């Protein structure tokens, strides 16, 4: 949203200086084709998994957030996060596998990654019976 | 030697207004380290940047700030489709 | 003053305060005034006759 | 040289385009300010 | 069927004048108002056809007063015939009275009309 | 008097004429700009809703701005009913209608001719230009790769003044294999716009197969291979059984727990029907419940749910295979064959694309952008190119466009104009003007000088030739056979009926009757 | 015919007919007031 | 054009209307210039000087004087 006004700023001028609309227009996307080969030359690759890098870049790239400062253990949960689902064809990685649960109490220093799936609702308590399973078999009932 | 020349020269001052607003937020000169971009550049041809906590210019790399390529990449693709957009609309008309 | 208006726009986007703007334009409106005084000729060792011609170069001019 | 093959009539799209520039840049404005690490915070 | 086109208005018109002055008697005026009233339609045809009405109701019952054959009237298209058994133009019979049929009963009702209540709304 | 009581409008023919002139006038300024390649964009704001559209076609243009001249909704009406006949060329229709009142409106000042004398000229005149016009055509469709390459002209002159064109090589291949795909059969619902944000304008990819916005089930696999495709307008939901008046009396709830049972139990044989075939997916077209969907899960049969009406017969075709509901006779109703069933993500949303059918009879145009205004632009522009190309099936005769079509056509409406006696001469070389006024109106919208250009234009086409047009790239005349710019035949001829008829209604009007608003 | 005049304006006969019949309103006014048999009128 | 024929009106007291139609139809005439063909406004008014010009010539030498004669003047 700032690289856009900086170039219509550009275009504020060139406006008044008697050049058409339309060349100004194709002379970005020229300019911008050739902006993607250039960046193309500069990147470097990358291993398929290298905490060195994708935890640093994961810390880096938030920067500006309140757990910015946080991010000594929560760049690692995101890197760990994505590394479970991995393929060699590059695929889009869906983020439905990823759900972020809200939960209103505590603080964010709390957060960690939980291993198995946790439930967003509470238990019913009309009965009362059981207080705490182990080593239980979990089904899942779609009918009433 | 052209027309197309003359707005690539705008094109490219254009762009360098994220140092600079990053230079506002950080308070310092934005000359003075837009001057010092310029210094650098023509012999570091990549990995040379502004960090923030030493308030200066040094290597990025070693600093660990990095970003990936399709961010930027999508950041002048979509700004110069969405001033395409722009440019062709000529009237203002209510309607229902 | 619409002109140093529109550039001075360009320059407080990048963060001048507004002093060494004014000052800049002080010391280059000057140093304009000073070249363009050297480099006009001066038509006072021409007579009468051509004289009135150049009232005739500036009264189309302004008409 | 002058008078010749043209006359731009209708110069309202000219004053449409720079009003929809100075509205998208002042837009821009307040955008800007959220950039870096250095930015700040928006509450809406 | 029938010829309209302003020639069954004139051919209508002059048959009752010259039965007008055969029968003087007081509505002699009311058979003239009718004669004058039937000419006013080939007269809004040459008012829109662009031609002149004095020629063209001056022609039609002069002409038509000489010739007996009752099928010339008003040639609005700008031919050079008035005569309209070339020019394919064909009206029912029906039709034609029922213009004077409908008028005529209809401004008996009119004209009997003195007073006049509107109830605003 | 007053009979038509308070708050009614009347005007009678100084005011009602000269009202409809102007706003005549004033529907057509606003669409001129829009008129030719080099031409802006009109955004429209609504009144409600803070809705927005960019949109660059004249009918949708006057579908939203709302319009209270009773002659602008004539102009209205014409956009919109030329958009429903070819879907290209609206502009063109307002424009040309536009120009022939502004004509007309001076002959009857200047000139001072009767309204029916003008239209007496215009009958003639429009019978001369459809006669050069349809002696100007060309046959087609007897070699496939001369077909191929106009539908390819085709499809550059129509996207030439929409978004798309600086993308237009490579869209045009997008958009005439497609046309060629559908095997003759002309109908716009077996073609799907899916809308994609991300990405540029050139990122439109041609699909094998057909590609839709579905999902699988809750524990169907990612991957079959040559899976065989069903499709059921079938309700595999709470079934009834349709005598609707049928209740249950139960005396005791020991035979209502096995009536429940028999329920289960009737679609228990329902789903045992199904895989007697053996096939690999079902498509239904309503919601599959729970119970259905844990069957299919042991047999390995895919399921997809809420499928659309259009969504049935996009992908029936594509099948090869028909809709089936009884599921009774194994042996008729033989289905199709797909290689590829696996689901691929554009953006944050899956869609199941498929590859490796039988027939391709319906397709699916693929788009990418930054804007939705963008996108709505990108979907009107390949819908007045593929309405264009599908009807260019149907209608084989084409016509060079450029602006060539209307100067060829004026030439013979002056030729005839010598030989007509009376005033109508008059208004039969004002039609020839009107025709002329189209590319005066191109070369504006270019920034070039319009006066020099068609004075070549005119005086190089009445030497012989009949093959130059208007270059405004380079801005001279040049060879349209050459750049390849050549348009339908039943496109010009319905803009050049449509405008014959526009002004044939608006000047047979003398006064104007406004009712009061409810 | 289709080459005669048709002179582009209705409104000034439709103008002298609006000012004939407000003449004849007033004329008509005072046609009771004439002769031996005339009526006076208290305004 | 109403401060044009106050002045004809005070200076001739004849030819008002004419100032009035033909200065409203020179406008009408170069409002198509300016639509159709697209000509600078500098352009029109510079050949309506130069046609101006040429126009008053014409009546410099289509006048006729009759002071030689008092009958003839008084005709
Ligand atoms: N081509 C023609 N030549 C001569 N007379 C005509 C021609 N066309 C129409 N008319 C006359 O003009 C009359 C017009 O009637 P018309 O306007 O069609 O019916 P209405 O008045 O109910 O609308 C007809 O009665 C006919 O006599
Ligand atoms: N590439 C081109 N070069 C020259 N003229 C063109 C080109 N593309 C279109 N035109 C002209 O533009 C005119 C109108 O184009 P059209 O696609 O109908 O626009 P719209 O859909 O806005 O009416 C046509 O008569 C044609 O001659
Ligand atoms: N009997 C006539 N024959 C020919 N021309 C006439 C006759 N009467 C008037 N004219 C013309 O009509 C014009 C009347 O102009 P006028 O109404 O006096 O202008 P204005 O009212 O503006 O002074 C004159 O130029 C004259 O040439
Ligand atoms: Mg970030
Ligand atoms: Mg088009
Ligand atoms: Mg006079």
């Amino acid at each position: 949203v700032i690289l856009t006004g900086a170039l219509l700023g550009a275009a504020e001028r060139l406006l008044n200086k008697g050049i058409h609309p339309t060349i100004i227009a194709d002379s970005f996307q020229s300019a911008a084709k050739r902006s993607v080969d250039i960046l193309l030359e500069m990147c470097h690759k990358v291993s398929l998994s290298d905490r060195e890098q994708l935890v640093r870049a994961a810390s880096t790239s938030l920067s500006s957030k309140i757990v910015s400062q946080y991010s000594s253990f929560l760049a690692p949960l995101a890197v760990d996060s994505v590394l479970k689902i991995s393929d060699e064809n590059s695929k889009n990685v869906d983020l439905n596998d990823i759900r972020l649960v809200k939960k209103v109490g505590g603080t964010i220093d709390d957060t960690e990654m939980i291993d198995g799936v946790v439930l967003t609702q509470t238990a019913i308590k009309s009965a009362g019976g059981p207080t705490r399973k182990e080593k239980a078999k979990i089904g899942l009932i779609q009918f009433q | 030697e052209g027309v197309q020349a003359f707005i690539w020269q705008e094109f490219a001052s254009a762009l360098e207004v994220i140092p600079t607003t990053l230079a506002e937020n950080a308070g310092l000169n934005s000359i003075k380290v837009v001057t010092e971009l310029r210094s650098k550049h023509e012999n570091g041809e990549l990995n040379d940047g502004i960090s923030v906590r030493r308030s200066g210019t040094t290597n990025t790399y070693e600093e660990h700030i990095l970003q990936p390529v399709l961010v930027s990449t999508s950041a002048i693709t979509l700004a110069s489709e969405c001033v395409k957009s722009i440019l062709r609309i000529d009237d203002i008309a209510f309607s229902r | 003053a619409s002109a140093l208006l529109d550039q001075a726009l360009e320059l407080i986007q990048k963060g001048i305060h507004p002093i060494k703007i004014a000052n800049g334009f002080d010391e280059a409106a000057k140093l304009a005034i000073s070249k363009l005084e050297e480099t006009c000729d001066d038509i006072s060792a021409s007579n009468d006759e051509l004289f009135r011609d150049f009232l005739l170069r500036a009264a189309k001019t302004s008409l | 040289v002058p008078s010749n093959a043209t006359f731009k009539n209708k110069e309202k799209p000219q004053e449409v385009r720079k009003a929809n520039i100075i509205a998208a840049r002042s837009v821009a404005d307040a955008i800007r300010t959220s950039l870096g690490p250095k930015g700040m915070d928006k509450m809406i | 069927v029938v010829y309209g086109g302003g020639a069954a208005e004139v051919t209508m018109s002059l048959a009752v004048s010259e039965e007008a002055d055969k029968q003087r008697g007081i509505d002699q005026y009311a058979f003239r108002g009718f004669a004058q009233a039937l000419d006013t339609i080939p007269m809004t045809l040459a008012e829109n056809s662009g031609l002149d009405p004095i020629g063209t109701l001056s022609t039609l019952k002069s002409k038509q007063l000489k010739e007996k054959i009752s099928n010339i009237g008003v040639d609005c298209l700008g031919y050079g015939s008035n005569d309209m058994k070339e020019l394919f133009v064909v009206d029912p019979f029906i039709g034609k009275k029922q213009q004077i049929l409908l008028a005529t009963q209809l401004c008996r009702m009119i004209l009997k009309i003195d007073n006049v209540i509107i109830s605003g709304k | 008097v007053q009979i038509f009581g308070d708050q009614v409008t009347e005007e009678r023919a100084e005011n009602a004429r000269l009202s409809a002139f102007v706003g005549a006038i004033a529907v057509g300024d606003l669409v001129k700009s829009t008129l030719g390649p080099k031409g802006m964009d009109k955004l429209l704001q609504s009144a409600s809703s803070n809705t927005c559209m960019v949109t660059n076609d004249g009918a949708t243009i006057l579908k939203s701005i709302p319009l209270d001249n009773p002659a602008a909704k004539v102009l209205v009406n014409i956009s919109k009913v030329q958009d429903d006949e070819v879907g290209d060329g609206t502009t063109s229709v307002t424009v040309l209608s536009a120009e022939l009142l502004r004509e007309a409106e001076k002959l009857i000042d200047q000139s001072k001719i009767h309204p029916q004398t003008i239209i007496e000229g215009y009958r003639l005149a429009s019978a001369a230009a459809l006669d050069a016009l349809t002696k100007a055509a060309v046959d087609n469709s007897h070699d496939k790769t001369m077909f191929r390459e106009d539908l390819i002209h085709i499809a550059k002159t129509t996207l030439s003044s929409k978004i798309l064109s600086q993308d237009k090589d490579h869209f045009a291949e997008l958009a005439t294999n497609a046309i060629l795909r559908l095997k003759g059969s002309t109908n716009l619902e077996h073609i799907q716009i899916i809308k994609i944000l991300g990405g540029k304008l050139s990122d439109s990819f041609l699909d094998e197969g057909f590609i839709l916005a579905k999902k699988f089930g809750n524990n169907q696999p990612k991957r079959i291979e040559n899976a065989k495709i069903l499709i059921a307008n079938t309700t595999l939901d709470t079934d009834k059984v349709k005598i609707f008046g049928t209740k249950f009396k139960v005396d005791s709830t020991a035979k209502l727990a096995q009536l429940e049972k028999a329920e289960r139990e009737k679609m228990k044989n329902k789903i045992a029907k199904i895989s007697k075939f053996g096939i690999n997916t079902f498509i239904n077209r309503q919601l599959i419940y729970d119970y259905p969907e844990q069957l299919f899960t042991d047999l390995g049969i895919n399921s997809i749910e809420h499928a659309d009406f259009e969504g049935v017969e996009r992908l029936a075709l594509v099948t090869g295979g028909e809709v089936v509901s009884t599921f009774d006779e194994p042996s008729k109703c033989k289905l199709g064959e797909c290689d590829v069933i696996e689901e691929i993500m554009l953006g944050e949303q899956p869609f199941l694309k498929f590859s490796g059918c039988k027939a391709g009879e319906a397709c699916t145009i693929v788009l990418r952008g930054a804007t939705d205004q963008t996108l709505d632009e990108a979907e009107r522009s390949l819908h007045d190119a593929l309405s264009v190309l599908s009807q260019t099936t149907k209608e084989t005769r084409t016509v060079l466009g450029g602006g060539c079509a209307e100067m060829v056509m004026s030439k013979a409406v002056d030729t005839e104009a010598q030989n007509i006696d009376g005033k109508k001469s008059l208004a039969v070389e004002a039609f020839a003007r009107a025709l002329r006024q189209l590319p005066t109106i191109l070369a504006d919208n270019a920034g070039f000088d319009s006066s020099e250009l068609v004075s070549k234009l005119r005086s190089s086409i009445y030497n012989g030739i009949s093959t130059s047009g208007l270059d405004l790239n380079n801005g001279t005349i040049a060879d349209m056979r050459q750049l390849g710019i050549v348009e339908s035949y039943k496109l010009k001829r319905a803009v050049v009926s449509s405008a014959s008829e526009a002004a044939e209604v608006l000047l047979r009007v003398d006064n104007i009757i406004r009712a009061r608003p409810r």
